[PDB]
């Protein structure tokens, strides 16, 4: 008995590292995957941070973003925390903000914005 | 103008809020109550010593 | 295709109005349109996240249930983002074969899942229309079952068991032979959520899983007894 | 004063102060002028409600809450064999030379260890520029004869190189002994560390236990054994001999250390355990030495205050992980959790709770599984590979000796041995 | 010395706000509002309006709102006229060795026709829990002069043993009896007893004083009184004016205080009481979910403590209802207590005294206590013997109650003699009959005598060779 139940362990043990090697193979399949994902993303991280540097063409998606962020607020005064390099380019549009946001809105032109 | 009853009262006063629902009998004779119970342990050392029998406090 | 809807950003607010802490529960005062069984992602003092669902909404007043705890939440710096959807859990066939926490994040050191979709937890209730009345035998092998309470594939049918009784032990065998008595020309997939159970119980179960080869085809949800309490009750759903 | 609220409300042992913004849940306050240790167990806005480990007798409305920002934890290092505790981890020896009387002082802060004692320190196989990770062995201390390497761990969750590594030599608790620097900012550490009561301590792995664990009682090893990492549970009545099992394995087990949590219970059983170990002799390490040298206590007496009661479990329990980190097999003895529930009961009841079964919160059963949980078999965190273990050892109380108790339900459902 | 110098500062006047702002009434419960920096324990005197001065306890505080329970009883208060009048203290007991053969209300008021108690201290009722660290462990027997008690449940000076009775057996005896009889079985004098009464009839009481004048202790007996008429909630405070009392003489004056706690009963009840009147989720039949604590505090308060030549037995008299041992009040009083001796209605019954079930009761400081170099060395073994050979007998006379005497084995005959024996013989013992452990010991010899050698199988065979022919 005690011979028969240690030749079972044995094949036990061939049986789990063959389904263990299988395993590891499948979750490598799965990683490279993951990876080719992740560096899509990454190039358009990257491709995100070049937009972002090009102000004539930044202008428009940094306004369009700041009046999605207080459509979706529906404040009366709002702050804006931006990098300093937008600050001075957020400035010069906070009344532009301020009208779109009033007529997207269907409400009062908002009261007041800072920049924090 | 309740003034304090001169028989039982030689002094102090009876302080109260606006309402006259909290109060505060400061008076000569209820200090003087007040010692005979919360300083009775000194009192009892002043007149006949420490105790013989007590060793721990 | 449908999946085309999923290229679309919805910013979330985040709200850092948390005026209560009790228990499972965390209230917060401030919400703008709160939505019921909502998902919202608690931001700690500690800078750990941890995942909670709206039990209850009244004007700008949530009740969310933290499935990880409120331990380590105060009410100045934790901050709560909302998420807009229910909890859905992102489902592949390349699940099979994993392990994942009962909140369904990967134990297995394997990446997450590559989704094909993300299905609400809650699913729907079927149409009783749709439904087919299950017939087909399955020989779990055991005479007490097999011959006396014979179980249909498409059955459900628990283990009253109580503690120091072998339940593992007669499921994992269940498990193990369970078959059709005539097959109809193939091995089960499993899918096997644990609540609050030992570790040596989810090891017996993951192991006894490795000697038969059924592990390959086995989606495991482990919520052991070291885990949060609160998380158990979306364990079950998401397996 | 930022960090200072005001006492609102005291009723028991639960204490309601309010301007506490800034307060988390199950963080460590200081309540009243006597800084009594309280944890907050719930907030609402301004308002945290907190159970306080000492007695609030005298506690008045509008006194100092100061938050202390960190949750229970326990020191760890050399000095903790051979020393008893109260539950938060107050030496009662200690304690009783700086009071000089026969009680416990309210809200007395004396620390964990002992900071006067020198340490023979050695370092360990690490060297100035090597990395190290949480649970390395970095150096030795001689404790005792019977602990005879005292091993330096590196704390959990922390990593980085060595910047600098003391020499061999007699150092004290607060000396440092290492130097490691991370992302630039440089952290030092000495002989011991805190570790919170209510987060196990990490492991590598946890491993099947397989070892007997021997409490020389015929009946136990013979008919019913636990092993070594393995879960217990003990209920009877009262007169059942739930203390002297827990004794017996304590003296005469074959585990290398014991912890035993008089939790709830008599401040007697407490005085046989210091009177009898110093006298009872083991040969673990080859050679005669008293069992008191690898034994610390953890006592919260029944008169003692209730709210204490759960600190002291997972003050024990932490201790004895501890130890399991450093490769040694440790059996923690907890007389009795059900007065453990039964604090529990009380401080919900104190809170206006919805009572479940027989009064006890809802949240009793999973707080047992997880104290529970943290027994085992493990792989240390670090480096040397080192092998411990974790046994814990329970006393039930069930009320009338009827295990229909929900303490004695959870439990069973919870433990291997019954 | 100058230690009692540090007394000083105990000449301070610190004025007492009075407060008429009552808000409600419910039962022992009086509730104030507007409170100024309401203190959690502390005690307050109501000042009713026909003159007469109650006590209370802080037991609720929050913000401005204080609960009070009134030990003597919230009738007669109401809220439009009663005064009261905050203290900025907790209870506190006045303590000198004076107490000592005084007679005192259940809240502390002489009924003497003395004078008041000339403080040597204040001390506060509540106590402190001992240090673990401080304490000795208790290994000097009393022999209590009861063979059931000191051969079989042999109790330690400084030991906390109950003794668990019903409504009408005879405990009071009992205890009266070890009061009369008790001391070192090795000496080296006398105790001094501390008695509380909580709810006794007039008849314990007069029993208790009549026995204790008659022996002669009531010289040093400090009696507190609370009757069966007098209020319920003072009960609450009862035991802990007592044991604060032998704190005091124990380890501050190194006597050795022998402190009798009558119907513990009536103390649960009136804790069921308040408990009933706070709201609280009630526990097991009833009684609050904390009594256990409770009793706890007031049930640790003995022992002895390292440096200190006094001690405190504690011997608390406990009625279970319906003869349960089970219910809360003696299955709680077993877990926090270290045994207890066990007055049985079958026993009291059958005509024996003291009618001690040996098998219910337990001295779980009797291991320690007995022994070679302290009482013989054959008792530990004698008295294993004793009760296994009791329970089988009671286990073969349930067995002839069903087969008849007839069907027996000879072991089961042999240990229906040793039954009645025991029962008639060793437990029987006059109301008056002192028994040293020797002679106790002796008899217990004589009724092992009545089975082989071969047959007493828990008695360790170098024992059995010096103690079973001796004769
Ligand atoms: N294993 C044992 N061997 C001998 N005596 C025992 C044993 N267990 C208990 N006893 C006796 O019974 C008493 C009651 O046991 P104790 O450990 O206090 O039980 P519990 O914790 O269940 O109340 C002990 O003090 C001792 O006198
Ligand atoms: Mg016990």
């Amino acid at each position: 008995g005690n011979f028969k139940s240690k030749l079972k362990k044995a094949m036990l043990s061939q049986q789990i590292t063959k389904s263990t090697i299988a395993n590891k193979m499948r979750l490598k399949v799965l990683s490279a995957r993951e990876q080719s994902l992740d560096g899509i993303f990454e190039e358009t991280k990257e491709k995100l941070s070049g937009i972002a540097n090009n102000r004539d063409e930044y202008k428009p998606i940094l306004q369009s973003l700041i009046v999605e962020a207080l459509l979706k607020l529906l404040e009366p005064k709002a702050i804006v925390k931006a990098l300093e390099r937008d600050v001075d380019l957020i400035e010069s549009m906070k009344d532009d903000i301020m009208r779109e946001y009033g007529e997207k809105a269907q409400r009062a032109p908002l009261e007041e914005i800072v920049i924090s | 103008n309740d003034y304090l009853n001169k028989d039982l009262v030689s002094g102090g006063v009876v302080v109260s809020n606006a309402s006259d629902k909290i109060e505060i009998n400061n008076t000569l004779e209820e200090r003087l109550k007040l010692l005979s119970e919360e300083a009775l342990p000194a009192i009892r050392l002043e007149l006949y010593g420490p105790s013989k029998t007590r060793k721990f406090f | 295709k449908a999946v085309e809807q999923g290229f679309n950003v919805k910013p979330r607010l985040n709200y850092n109005t948390v005026s209560g802490v009790n228990g499972p529960l965390v209230i917060l005062e401030k919400v703008k349109f709160p939505r019921y069984n909502e998902i919202v992602n608690l931001t700690l003092p500690d800078g750990t996240v941890r995942q909670g669902q709206v039990l209850e909404i009244r004007g700008d007043r949530a009740i969310v249930q933290v499935f990880e705890g409120t331990s380590g939440i105060d009410v100045k710096k934790t901050t709560v983002e909302f998420t807009g959807e229910s909890l859905r859990i992102p489902v592949s066939e390349d699940m099979l074969g994993r392990i994942f926490d009962g909140s369904g994040r990967p134990i297995d050191n394997g990446p997450k899942v590559f989704a094909e979709d993300y299905l609400d937890i809650n699913g729907s209730p079927i149409n009783p229309y749709a439904r087919i009345y299950p017939e087909e035998m399955i020989s779990t092998g055991v005479s007490a079952i097999d011959t006396m309470n014979s179980i249909a594939r498409g059955q459900k049918i628990p283990i009253f068991s109580a503690s120091g009784l072998p339940h593992n032990e007669i499921a994992a065998q269940i498990c193990r032979q369970a078959g059709l008595v005539r097959p109809t020309k193939e091995n089960f997939s499993i899918v096997f959520a644990a609540m609050g159970v030992n570790l040596e119980t989810a090891r017996f179960f993951k192991q006894d899983f490795e000697e038969n080869g059924s592990l390959e085809r086995t989606s495991l949800f482990l919520n052991l007894a070291n885990d949060p309490t609160i998380e158990r009750i979306i364990t079950p759903r998401l397996a | 004063e930022s960090e200072y609220g005001a006492i609102y409300s005291v009723s028991g042992p639960v204490v309601i102060a309010e301007n506490m913004i800034g307060c988390a849940m199950y963080e460590l306050v200081k309540v009243g002028h006597d800084n009594l240790v309280g944890e907050v167990i719930r907030i609402d806005g301004d308002k945290a409600t907190i159970q306080v480990y000492e007695e609030t007798a005298g506690l008045t409305v509008g006194d100092p809450v100061l938050r202390t920002g960190k949750p229970l934890s326990v020191e760890l290092g050399p000095g903790l064999m051979e020393t008893i505790y109260d539950g938060i981890q107050r030496p009662l020896k200690a304690i009783k030379e700086e009071s000089q009387s026969i009680y416990i002082p309210r809200g007395i802060d004396t620390p964990a260890l002992d900071r006067t004692i020198k340490w023979q320190f050695t370092p360990g196989k690490f060297q100035v520029g090597d990395h190290i990770s949480g649970g390395d062995i970095y150096g030795s201390v001689f404790e005792n004869s019977l602990i005879s390497s005292h091993k330096i761990l590196l704390p959990p969750r922390s990593r980085g190189t060595i910047t600098w590594i003391a020499p061999a030599g007699e150092y004290t608790l607060d000396e440092k002994i290492l130097e490691v620097e991370f992302d630039g900012k440089k952290s030092d550490f000495t002989l011991y560390h805190t570790w919170p009561v209510r987060v196990p301590r990490p492991v590598t792995e946890k491993l099947s236990a397989d070892y007997p664990l021997l409490t020389g009682q015929r009946v136990l090893d013979a008919l019913f054994p636990c092993v070594q990492g393995g879960t217990t549970c003990i209920p009877g009545a009262f007169g059942c001999g739930k203390t002297v099992i827990s004794q017996s394995l304590s003296k005469y087990s074959n585990s290398d250390a014991i912890i035993y949590v008089g939790c709830g219970e008599r401040g007697n059983e407490m005085a046989e355990v210091l009177m009898e170990f110093p006298e009872l002799y083991t040969e673990m390490s080859g050679t005669k030495e008293p069992i008191m040298k690898r034994t610390t206590l953890v006592a919260n007496t029944s008169n003692m205050p209730v709210a204490a009661r759960e600190a002291s479990i997972y003050t024990g329990i932490t201790l004895a992980e501890y130890f399991r980190d450093q490769g040694k097999n440790v059996s923690m003895i907890a007389d009795s959790s059900s007065r453990w529930a039964e604090a529990l009961r009380e401080i919900s009841g104190r809170l206006g709770e919805m009572p479940a079964d027989q009064g006890f919160p809802a949240y009793l059963g999973a707080k047992l599984a997880s104290f529970y949980e943290r027994a085992g078999k493990a792989v240390a965190l670090g480096s040397p590979d080192r092998t411990g273990s974790v046994s814990i050892v329970a006393a039930v109380s069930p009320a009338g000796g009827d295990f229909s108790d929900p303490v004695t339900t959870a439990t069973l459902g919870i433990t291997q041995v019954f | 010395a100058i230690n009692k110098k540090a007394v000083e500062q105990g000449f301070n006047v610190k004025p007492r706000l009075n407060y008429n702002t009552v808000s409600g009434v419910n039962g022992p419960l009086v509730i104030l509002e507007k409170v100024k920096f309401p203190r959690y324990n502390e005690i307050v005197n109501l000042t009713l309006p026909d003159g007469t001065v109650r006590q209370g306890q802080v037991l609720e505080i929050r913000g401005d709102r204080a609960i009070v329970q009134v030990f003597e009883g919230t009738s007669g208060i109401d809220v439009k006229k009663t005064t009261v009048e905050f203290t900025g203290e907790s209870l506190r007991i006045p303590v000198s060795e004076d107490m000592l053969g005084r007679i005192f209300d259940g809240s502390g008021r002489p009924i003497d026709n003395g004078p008041k108690v000339f403080a040597e201290d204040y001390l506060d009722i509540n106590g402190s829990p001992i240090n673990p660290y401080a304490r000795i462990y208790p290994e000097e027997m009393i022999s209590t002069g009861v063979s059931a008690i000191d051969t079989m449940n042999s109790i330690a000076r400084g030991q906390k043993i109950p003794i668990f009775s019903a409504s009408g057996l005879p405990h009071n005896e009992i205890a009266a009896q070890i009061c009369r009889q008790a001391g070192l079985v090795r000496p080296t004098e006398n105790f001094s007893i501390v008695f509380a009464a909580m709810g006794v009839n007039l008849e314990t009481a007069r029993f208790f004083k009549q026995d204790f004048e008659e022996n002669g202790s009531l010289e040093r007996t400090s009696l507190f009184l609370n009757l069966a008429n007098d209020p319920t909630i003072e009960r609450i405070i009862t035991p802990r004016l007592a044991l604060t009392t032998a704190e005091y003489l124990a380890y501050q004056t190194e006597r050795h205080v022998l402190t009798i706690l009558t119907d513990m009963s009536s103390y649960a009840d009136a804790l069921r009481e308040v408990s009933a009147a706070r709201e609280e989720v009630p526990g097991r039949r009833g009684y609050p979910g904390y009594m256990y604590t409770d009793l706890s505090t007031i049930y640790e308060r003995a022992g002895r403590v390292e440096g200190r030549n006094g001690s405190i037995t504690q011997i608390p008299i406990l009625t279970m209802p319906n003869d349960d041992i089970t219910h809360p009040i003696p299955d709680l009083t077993g877990y926090i207590t270290e045994g207890q001796i066990f007055v049985d209605r079958q026993l009291h019954n059958k005509g024996i005294y003291p009618p001690i079930n040996v098998l219910p009761s337990l001295s779980r400081l009797m291991k320690s206590a007995i022994g070679e170099g302290m009482t013989r060395k054959d008792h530990g073994d004698v008295s294993n013997q004793l009760y296994a050979k009791y329970a089988i007998g009671k286990d073969a006379a349930a067995m002839k109650a069903v087969v008849g005497e007839e069907a027996l084995s000879i072991e089961d005959k042999l240990s229906l003699e040793f039954l009645e024996k025991f029962e008639k013989t060793f437990i029987t013992q006059g109301a008056y009959e002192d028994r040293t452990v020797f002679e106790s010991l002796d008899q217990a010899w004589s009724l092992l005598r009545i089975y082989p050698k071969e047959m007493l199988n828990r008695i360790s065979p170098k024992i059995l060779d010096e103690f079973y022919d001796r004769a």
